[PDB]
């Protein structure tokens, strides 16, 4: 077991319980993730998407691929006038968002 | 001497050329590394006062079927190439004042099912 | 009207329609949103030299709206932001073009290091104080989960966004811009869509 | 026996060649992945002492219109018309040893083209 | 008779022979050794969707062996390592592939 | 018959071929998105015992002018193409002892002003 | 108004006036700038050009 | 006449003229100046290994 | 009319075409900047029942030698020889129309090639 000190002051027992929970869920959320691309603008930031593989593919029994929450997305229109996007996600039950750019 | 006829949108056209091809990717050591792709029919027919191939490309966006029959001997149908669930993806019309055929139309069809004789190629479009 | 792409994008600068060549937009839940738009000038209209670069340079800080519409399903996405940079350039004697850069209004909150302190407030009150002395017009939803009082917080030579980004995240609070409002706290959003491999998903 | 006549800028010319084309995009399974683009008209003409197509090109800020009529055998068969177009390519060639002593070939980019009950239109943001 | 290359490379994952298309291996006396391997999935065989990504992910922490042999001299090079993370990719209806790091 | 004569540097040459072109850039939707650029003249002439086109390219670095006159043989003048403020940018000389043309010269001119009939093309060359 | 301390010790009122004046001009000069290309060797470092 | 480029660049190393292929030079008011020169060795002269 | 014959691996073949070339690199001012490289020989031969050239490319991996002799009048005019070579390309073609249907085309990359009083030698350090 690895022990570290807190990065902000805590003034009660429940304060450290909440601090510890945010750290655990940020680490567990990085065990598995997704990264996909499409041409559909119904994909929106901070929402949920359910992914699957169609049954018409040869030899596929289990269809579910995951339920994810969208954490980033990039939209593009090229010089010919065509739209596309790419996005990333974490599993849909996570309660704590990534650390990001804080210093 | 051969003959070929195209039956499209309830009309008959006279064919001057036809071609279709299939492909399959190959590994550096010679093994196939994918499945069949392709299945595009290129047709070269005569032109007249009717404009019904262009109407189907522009004024309509719906899948269509078609048929080409090959005749040998100047009766006795040789083969028949059929397509269904297709779209016209190219179009061209030329006129040359001097030299052979005056007005021609060239177009390419991209379809999901292709049947010729006892062979059938089907593309998995996951809908 | 026929002959329409699958998705149509419309850009308006200060309420008027823009004539662009290329766009780009990036959105995140833990960083700024950014856009970069290229505008072209036509041969039969005045060039960037007949107008003058400093008259183009006077649309800094104006509003931009981007709306994307999917015609088959009737689904749309909207974004509102501000302009923070402008480039005017040309080469080989052409009429020139303009590049507009910007993003969400939080980008203009990240340009001012200073020193402050707060004694015996909560996160609800500290957020309002920072946004009260901002000078940027924005709308916010202020609903943090930690409602207790913090004895002491210090701002140590950082900007308004950098101070707020640090402080809210170390308490495990959602803090991002959702395209029209600034959200502080969990929005409780459960809206689901379905996507399939080889069906409206070109790669996974 | 075949004839083509181009009526353009209040004049008449004799056409040797004419062409137009359209296209889409597909995504390696044959499914179309874009909309229709193209629509340029390429023409070939014999030049006789009249430099009037070139003057139209040099008038860079004025659109025009034109017609091409096809006659079969010893009556009109088709008619191709354009409106709101510009000339975007011009070439004039003179060969003395070979045939075709003087010829002109050029391209027209138009907003609308119509032929025999079909029409293709582009949107222009003005 | 056999048209063998000058150097032959063999890869084994958990004791079984691997069918790869590309490899990279880096070594130093002052940092970590790193490898990246791309695995082949033939059209005859089951694809990565028939097997399932969560069943491929059971290979985290397994043994990897890489052997290099020079035929004209008899020289040899051996490496033993472990798998740290796995990627499963696919584009435009393809059967997919796997990258082991 | 058809013949064309080039007047340049105080001499006359016999032309065997000539061409020139103009162009504009076009947006993805067909709208023009540039001004006219081009106006380069490619000329093919018969080389006869003297070298004067070559020394204007090499041993001189000032702009010049020239004219080409086209006439229908039996002598009738119909068109004259002139250029002003130009330079020679390409030059090649060919000899082939087989037949047809045995000794020819091909060169290219790039000029600011081009004149043909009642039309003109002027470029922007600031100071 | 945003306030910061000096990155360098100051020993009189004139020192801090000079320190703050240098910081102001460095920040003001980034409001607008130029970038250009050429084939002329008469443009030199530290000189003035009129465009 | 002789054909010359618009700008002529001459490089000397320890007083002797250098035969170069490419050249790069960067100057700043608030950093170092840096140059990079690629020197040409001809087949009719001693080589790098000799 | 010319007669060219190829002596290779103890057999004789009838030659239809032959080529070989050399090259050097050149600066931007037209000055040579490298040494002479090249020297591959391209041969076109009429196929027959024997398959000796194929077994030399595949079944063996030793360098070989060979010669080609050209006769103009009937007499010997020139001779091109190689030593320490490999076959790096091979192609067999059949075309049932006519004009020498069964043919073989192959390429030899040798270290030493000789013709008349001229020699080319490559530096292959051992």
């Amino acid at each position: 077991e690895a022990k570290l000190p807190s990065i902000r002051p805590a003034y009660s027992a429940m304060d450290l319980e909440h601090y510890g929970d945010a750290g655990f869920h940020r680490n567990y959320s990085q065990l598995s993730q997704i990264k996909a691309s499409s041409r559909y603008c119904g994909i929106r930031l901070g929402e949920l998407v359910v992914t699957r593989v169609p049954e018409s593919f040869p030899g596929v029994k289990i269809t579910d691929l995951g339920r994810y929450r969208i954490t980033e997305i990039t939209h593009t229109v090229n010089y010919k006038g065509q739209y596309s996007n790419t996005f990333c996600g974490v599993p849909g039950g996570t309660p704590i968002m990534p650390w990001g750019d804080a210093v | 001497a051969f003959r070929a006829t195209l039956s499209f949108a309830g009309k008959e056209f006279d064919v001057l050329d036809c071609t279709y091809s299939l492909k399959r990717d190959v590994d550096s050591k010679g093994r196939p590394s994918s499945n069949i792709y392709g299945g595009q029919i290129r047709l070269h027919v005569e032109s007249t006062d009717d404009t019904s191939i262009l109407e189907n490309m522009t004024n309509q966006f719906k899948p269509h079927s078609g048929s080409i029959v090959f005749k040998k001997g100047d009766e006795a149908k040789m083969k028949e190439l059929t397509w269904e669930n297709g779209y016209i993806t190219e179009f061209t019309e030329n006129i040359d004042i001097v030299g052979s055929q005056p007005m021609t139309i060239t177009f390419v069809v991209s379809a999901q099912v292709i049947k010729i004789g006892g062979a059938q190629f089907e593309q998995n479009w996951p809908k | 009207s026929t002959n329409l792409d699958a998705v149509s994008v419309e850009i308006k600068v200060a309420g008027k329609v823009c004539d662009y060549v290329t766009m780009e937009l990036f959105q995140s839940v833990s960083t700024h949103h950014r856009f970069k738009i290229k505008v072209n000038y036509r041969p039969d209209k005045p060039s960037v030299w007949a107008i003058g670069p400093d008259v183009i340079f006077k649309q800094l800080g104006e509003k931009v709206s981007i709306i994307m519409t999917h015609h088959e399903s009737g689904e749309k996405t909207e974004f509102h932001g501000l302009i923070s940079d402008i480039h005017v350039e040309g080469f080989d004697g052409n009429q020139g073009f303009v590049i507009l850069e910007g993003g969400s209004p939080t980008i203009l909150l990240d340009r001012d290091p200073a020193m402050d302190c707060y004694v015996e407030q909560n996160l609800n009150t500290i957020v309002s104080d920072i946004l009260d002395k901002s000078g940027v017009k924005m709308n916010v939803t202020n609903n943090p989960k930690h409602t207790d009082i913090i004895p002491y917080v210090a701002r140590y030579k950082e900007t308004s966004y950098g101070f707020l980004s640090r402080l809210l995240r170390s308490y495990g609070e959602w803090f991002y811009y959702n395209g029209e409002t600034l959200q502080i706290g969990d929005p409780e959003i459960d809206t689901e869509s379905r996507a399939g491999y080889d069906v409206d998903l070109t790669g996974v």
